[PDB]
RNA sequence: AGGGGAUCGAAGAUGAUCAGAUACCGUCGUAGUCUUAACCAUAAACUAUGCCGACUAGGGAUCGGGUGGUGUUUUUUUAAUGACCCACUCGGCACCUUACGAGAAAUCAAAGUCUUUGGGUUCUGGGGGGAGUAUGGUCGCAAGGCUGAAACUUAAAGGAAUUG
RNA sequence: AUGUUU
């Protein structure tokens, strides 16, 4: 089974929290991948690459394997994990776990008018990792994801269908390009818009609403 | 070779070239 | 030396907002500065601003409300035609639904939306979003 | 890269500092860069303070000190262990021991 | 901080500030009425007087210039106009 | 700041916000104008006239009491100099440095400072010729600099 | 953000900092929500009834959340003379 | 600023600076100097006929081996002598 | 030397964590209890464990030791109260029933409280 | 919104003044503390005990808002506050961290550590920087006993108090526990002096 | 080109090491080192960080100036400057911590306020060599300085950092 | 004090 720790996870397994949007609204730190698994059952994972990293020690070649994974549902949610382990398989599994933990929401929007079911981003956005700067620009319908294959895969797993991309820096560094694209994705719900200007009543945390979930009877 | 000594050798070469061009006319 | 008091004012406002301050003092507080601030305040990116009359060029204290992502000048003040207003908005604004390219036109200082609905153009002054 | 935040010397606001000569090898070093140590040794340490005080014709002589400011170049100071190689973070520490 | 009344700074901070860095710049100098050893006027002397001012109708030195505020000849009364 | 230096000094007068005479000031505008004309006839430049007025009298600003600047008062009363005071003092400093230079000839620092002073002279003279304070052919020459400051 | 015919098509309308009005993101683990209990009829601290303030990780990292909470509390009550506008 | 003039009347300086700095580009400098015509035995042309003069085996550069069976050719167009590789397994026997 | 390794020290701490209402501070009646409540596979290691447990429980009577909680630290803490009781809460005493404060503290109290016994020098 | 019963009384006012809570740090004081009453000579700054009391009451209301008392963690690595937090977590249902904090106690959900509180209170932000940093890693609000030279980073409620004195530290913790109990209901009437005297929280070296 | 030339000392001479040692080391020693009158115009001429302007953290020292204090010490006769102490302030050489922020990083209060890209302005660079070479021009007594290619060649060269 | 090369 699960046997949860992380009273947030306890609430998720108890069914008090039923949408990950609540976790996102209260910025609740998730520590078990099972929370993400039960709140987003339709979450597919794509391994982007495995590369050997090498440490020199006394004839050297410690040759650990590092795997980049993107998990996501093509509706609002992606996460990105990067994990190094002794074997490709275990690195992939731990990376899937890390990506699920890192799952964040994306804010989709419209390029032009308000015709239903947002297809693009709400604003221009930029993410940076190392020397790699990835910029996402809202695109009209039918534009598709204009990005290099890895970033395009991350974006369709995010659920974006129309976006323009621009890049600078050593984009052949796949890890930095994916991390920059992930930062750009995440910043969409950090960019304050006039339609978000309106002040909300600051709801109460689920951890407080159901406080009888930290005990051992 | 050191850049300083490369420059010195090149200057000596330049001096010799100037001298040869001077002797010629 | 000072070449753009509007640039100095907008830079001070940007720095105060990105450091989280709710108020910013700007000097020397010219007429173009006041008009630009009036546009920003009409669209609600700043709060109230008060002009302090020293018998020099003056000062302004602006109240920021946390809704400003960036205000900036476009220097030089490029001549902008009606059809180039769209290129400027595309280049400067984060989206097509909000933000403003602010121009100086002979119909007055104004954002690009009321510029294009008065069918006037001029020189580009700055932007706010 | 740049190994030391200011430089391996102490000169900011100066431009040129007149040199000094290393006491050990005579290498010219800018005065601010030279490693300077003061020596206030007793004129007679020599295992023989008691012997000199006995041989002295003066009671309570209060034998003097020899004063000497030594200026070492970097090479000579390192070689003679007046100064030692320190870790990257220990270098950023200017207090004496 | 992050919230302060820039339009109404406290008198203490305003007096601490440099004369050009107050909310509105203004001088911290003043004018004094120094009692002449004679009569017919109380001589007006700038606080930061650069001149060795003498009485209008006499030749006694009222102040000696300094780097900042002037001196007062070590016998004089001085109202702070 | 410091057109010919790396100095960033801000020290200057901070004139008051009040554009009217101080309440404790009772002298007439005619009386201060008369004192100004008297000092000008005694040969003082507007700067030292203002210094004397503020130090020995209570006239904080001749422009706030008489409603006119001291140089404008002197010009209206016919006591203006043939060249402005700042230009005159710049040329006097240039003459002094040039005399020291023709007596020393190894003071390269003085040569450099004289170049700076003459650059300032030429910039100020160009301004004055632009605003027609000086004749359009007014010229500063090293050998006649004394000839035009005396 | 709604679509045509005005139905909310955006998930998770985010919270905004009570001090600086910036958006509290999902990964801002330095941000903090403070509940101050309400007092009725000489104490007893009614459970579930608070005054709620959201402070952004930026403010807390700048070390200004204390002053900002002083201001916001005192504006809501909860503090009479701690924070002054003039300084 | 950014080390370049921004003034509205700075177009002459901007374009002159671009003109000066375009000379640091390989392609621009080659095209404007006309290297292909003076240098480049093919006078800026795709192909050139020539007369073989000698068969030659040049030993491939390290770390390789297997001398490469080229031919010295004298171009009909201008007269220069160029070494041309003969690409295939064999295919030297078809050139005399 | 006579330093005990981790497989001695940690096992002793684990024994004392759950068997404090158990084997006393005597080694002979310590090793015997170890024999029946611990699967020690060698008498020498058993002797080591029992000796270190004897030492731990002998020094337990001189103050609590780090990393050891047998659900008695809380009890003894709540038991040991008021080392200086029923004398002075530092209230209305230790003076002429006043507070020996400075002038600025005096103005501090004058800001709101009209009733404070003060001896402001 | 708090009644004159919650106003500062002469009894606990002179209790603070006797414990020397108002004796702030020297001329060196963090320029984020407007809790400073006029600076006396010898450099020592006087802490406004009115503001100290108001902040203590606000912190007590924040603690009382917490539904489960065990989800409130009192932390002190300094000896002068360890007995204070132990007695505080005895009187209130809080969870004490006295002595070492074991970095990784808020992340790293491994046993012997990893409480997951809703609020953290620290005796000294400087000496408990690690706990404050971890709280900033996991969204935990922080109350801190702050001297005028204490760092304010990731400290949401600063109770201005001298922390160089064991008397001051113990008394502040004692008043915090008192107000928490009063707000809860343990102390039915906020007029009695809470018979347990403010020495059970002080340090005892011998 | 005059003067001066103690010292040290390119060259040079010698002693010793060494396989060689026309190097390091030792002893001398010319030019030079110093100065006057003229040239030369180059340095890792470095902070390898153009200049002007504005803004964005905290802190304590320190230099110069100024202001204030129930201040300490110092005497002239009230008072006084002077030195010092405390607080503030302007300007400067810097420094410490933290970085919202920046950066490839080292690190950086500027190298920040840059893909949310525009305050003004000058100069410079465009893979590594060939090469600061050839040539022409110009300056210089000369040494050289400034300007400055091409043919040809090459898949790296290079920066910061990590573990060995 | 000297100790080259791969
Ligand atoms: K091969
Ligand atoms: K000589
Ligand atoms: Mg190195
Ligand atoms: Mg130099
Ligand atoms: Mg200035
Ligand atoms: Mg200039
Ligand atoms: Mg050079
Ligand atoms: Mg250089
Ligand atoms: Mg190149
Ligand atoms: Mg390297
Ligand atoms: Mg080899
Ligand atoms: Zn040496």
């Amino acid at each position: 089974g699960w046997v949860p720790v992380t009273k947030l996870g306890r609430l998720v397994k108890a069914g008090k929290i039923t949408t990950i949007e609540e976790i996102f609204l209260h910025s609740l730190p998730v520590k078990e991948f099972q929370i993400i698994d039960t709140l987003l059952p339709g979450l597919q994972d794509e391994v982007m690459n495995i590369k050997p990293v090498q440490k020199q020690t006394r004839a050297g070649q410690r040759t650990r394997f590092k795997a980049v994974v993107v998990v996501g549902d093509s509706n609002g949610h992606v996460g990105l994990g990067i994990k190094t382990a002794k074997e490709v398989a275990g690195a992939i599994r731990a990376g899937i776990i890390i990506a699920k933990l890192s799952v964040i929401p994306i804010r989709r929007g419209y390029w032009g008018t308000n015709l239903g079911q947002p297809h693009s981003l709400a604003t221009k956005t930029t993410g940076k990792c190392g020397s790699v700067t990835v910029r996402l620009i809202p695109a009209p319908r039918g534009s598709g994801i204009v990005a290099s294959p890895a970033v395009k895969k991350l974006l369709q797993l995010a659920g974006v269908e129309d976006v323009y991309t621009q890049s600078n820096g050593k984009t052949r560094t796949l890890e930095n390009t994916l991390k920059a694209a992930f930062v750009a994705i995440g910043n969409t719900y950090g960019f304050l818009t006039p339609n978000l200007w309106a002040e909300q009543p600051l709801p109460v945390s689920p951890l407080d609403i159901y406080s009888d979930e930290a005990s051992a009877q | 070779m050191r850049a300083k000594w490369r420059k010195k050798r090149t200057r000596r070469l330049k001096r010799k070239r100037r001298k040869v061009r001077a002797r010629s006319k | 030396t000072r070449s753009s008091v509007l640039a100095d004012a907008l830079n001070a406002i940007n720095n105060a907002e990105k450091t989280g301050k709710r108020q910013v003092l700007i000097r020397p507080s010219s007429k173009v500065i006041i008009k630009f601030l009036q546009v920003m305040q009409k669209h609600g990116y700043i709060g109230e601003f008060e002009y302090i009359d020293d018998h020099r060029s003056g000062k302004i204290v602006v109240q920021l409300n946390g809704r400003l992502n960036k205000c900036g000048v476009i220097s030089p003040r490029f001549n902008v035609k009606i059809g180039d207003i769209e290129k400027w908005t595309a280049n400067l604004l984060p989206a097509r639904q909000f933000g403003y390219v602010i121009l100086t036109t002979s119909a007055g200082i104004m954002d690009h939306e009321e510029a294009r609905r008065k069918h006037v153009s001029g020189k580009i002054l700055g932007f706010v979003y | 890269p740049k190994k030391r935040a200011s430089n391996g010397r102490n000169k900011k606001g100066r431009g040129h500092v007149k040199p000094v000569r290393c006491v050990n090898c005579s290498k010219s070093i800018p005065k601010d860069k030279a490693i300077k140590r003061m020596a206030i040794r007793n004129i007679v340490e020599a295992a023989a303070v008691r012997d000199l005080s006995e041989a002295s014709v003066y009671p309570e002589y209060a034998l003097p000190k020899t004063y000497n400011k030594l200026h070492y170049c970097v090479s000579c100071a390192i070689h003679a262990r007046i100064v030692r190689v320190r870790s990257r973070e220990d270098r950023k520490n200017r207090a004496p021991p | 901080v992050l919230v302060q009344d820039l339009l109404h700074p406290t008198a203490a901070s305003e007096a601490r500030k440099h004369k050009l860095k107050t909310l509105v710049q203004g001088p911290r100098s003043y004018f004094l009425d120094v009692k002449c050893p004679g009569c017919l006027n109380i001589t007006t002397v700038f606080s930061h007087a650069q001149t060795a001012v003498t009485c209008e109708s006499c030749s006694t030195i009222l102040c000696t210039p300094t780097g900042g505020k002037a001196k007062l000849s070590e016998g004089t009364s001085f109202r702070r106009k | 700041g410091r057109m010919h230096s790396a100095g960033k000094g801000i020290s200057s007068s901070a004139i008051p916000y009040s554009r009217n005479a101080p309440a404790w000031f009772k002298l007439s505008s005619e009386s201060v104008i008369e004192q100004i004309v008297k000092y000008a006839r005694k040969g003082l430049t507007p700067s030292q006239i203002g210094v004397l007025l503020r130090d020995a009298h209570g006239v904080t600003q001749a422009r706030v009491i008489t409603g006119n600047k001291i140089m404008r008062i002197l010009k209206s009363n016919g006591l203006a100099p043939e060249i402005p005071e700042d230009l005159y003092y710049l040329i006097k400093k240039a003459v002094s440095v040039r005399k020291h230079l023709e007596r020393n000839r190894k003071d390269k620092d003085a040569k450099f400072r004289l170049i700076l002073i003459e650059s300032r002279i030429h910039r100020l003279a160009r301004y004055y010729r632009t605003v027609a304070v000086l004749p359009p052919n007014w010229k500063y020459e090293s050998a006649t600099a004394s000839a035009l400051v005396n | 953000m709604e679509n045509d015919k005005g139905q909310l098509v955006e998930l998770y309308v985010p919270r905004k900092c009570s001090a600086t009005n910036r958006i509290i993101k999902a990964d801002d683990h330095a941000s903090v929500q403070i509940n101050v209990a309400k007092v009725d009829e000489e104490g007893r601290a009614i459970p579930g009834e608070y005054v709620t303030y959201a402070l952004s990780g930026y403010v807390r990292s700048r070390g200004e959340s204390d002053d900002s909470l002083n201001r916001l509390a005192q504006n809501d009550g909860l503090l009479k003379n701690v924070w002054s506008y003039s300084r | 600023g950014k080390g370049k003039p921004r003034g509205l009347n700075s177009a002459r300086k901007l374009r002159v600076h671009r003109r000066n700095n375009r000379w640091a580009e390989n392609n621009y400098k080659k095209r404007l100097l006309g290297t292909a015509f003076k240098s480049s035995p093919f006078g800026g042309s795709s192909h050139a006929k020539g007369i073989v003069l000698e068969k030659l085996g040049i030993e491939s550069k390290q770390p390789n081996s297997a001398i490469r069976k080229c031919v010295r050719v004298q171009l009909i167009k201008n007269g220069k002598k160029v070494t041309a590789f003969v690409p295939n397994d064999g295919c030297l026997n078809f050139v005399d | 030397g006579r330093v005990r390794t981790k497989t001695v020290k940690r096992a002793s701490k684990a024994l004392i964590e759950r068997y404090y209402p158990k084997l006393t501070l005597d080694f002979q009646t310590n090793k015997r209890l170890c024999d029946e409540i611990a699967t020690i596979q060698s008498k020498r290691l058993r002797n080591k464990i029992a000796g270190y447990t004897t030492h731990l429980m002998k020094r337990i009577q001189k103050g609590p030791v780090r990393g050891i909680s047998f659900k008695l630290q809380e009890e003894e803490r709540e038991r040991k109260d008021q080392y200086v009781p029923e004398v002075s809460a530092l209230d209305l005493s230790r003076s002429n029933g006043v507070l020996n404060v400075d002038n600025q503290t005096s103005d501090l109290v004058k800001s709101l409280g009209l009733k404070l016994p003060l001896s402001v020098i | 919104s708090l009644p004159a019963t919650f106003d500062l009384t002469p009894e606990d006012a002179q209790l603070l003044l006797a414990a020397n809570t108002h004796l702030g740090a020297r001329n060196v004081q963090v320029h984020q503390e407007p809790y400073v009453f006029n600076a006396r000579p010898d450099g020592v700054h006087v802490i406004n005990v009115g503001k100290t009391w108001e902040k203590l009451v606000l912190a007590a209301r924040i603690i009382a808002a917490i539904p489960n008392p065990e989800d409130v963690v009192a932390i002190s690595s300094r000896t002068f506050g360890q007995r204070a937090v132990l007695k505080f977590a005895a009187h209130t249902g809080a969870t004490p961290i006295a002595g070492r904090f074991t970095p990784g106690s808020f992340t790293n959900y491994i046993t012997r550590s990893f409480k997951e509180p809703r609020l953290v209170i620290v005796t000294d932000p400087r000496s408990d920087a690690q706990a404050i940093k971890e709280a900033s890693y996991v969204n935990i609000p922080v109350i801190a006993l702050t001297d005028l030279d204490s760092p304010s980073e990731f400290v949401d409620v600063a109770i201005p108090c001298n922390n160089r004195g064991k008397h001051s530290i113990g008394l502040i913790w004692y008043l915090l526990a008192r107000e928490v109990l009063r707000l809860r209901g343990a102390l039915v009437d906020r007029t009695q002096p809470w018979s347990i005297m403010p020495d059970l929280y002080f340090y005892r070296d011998p």
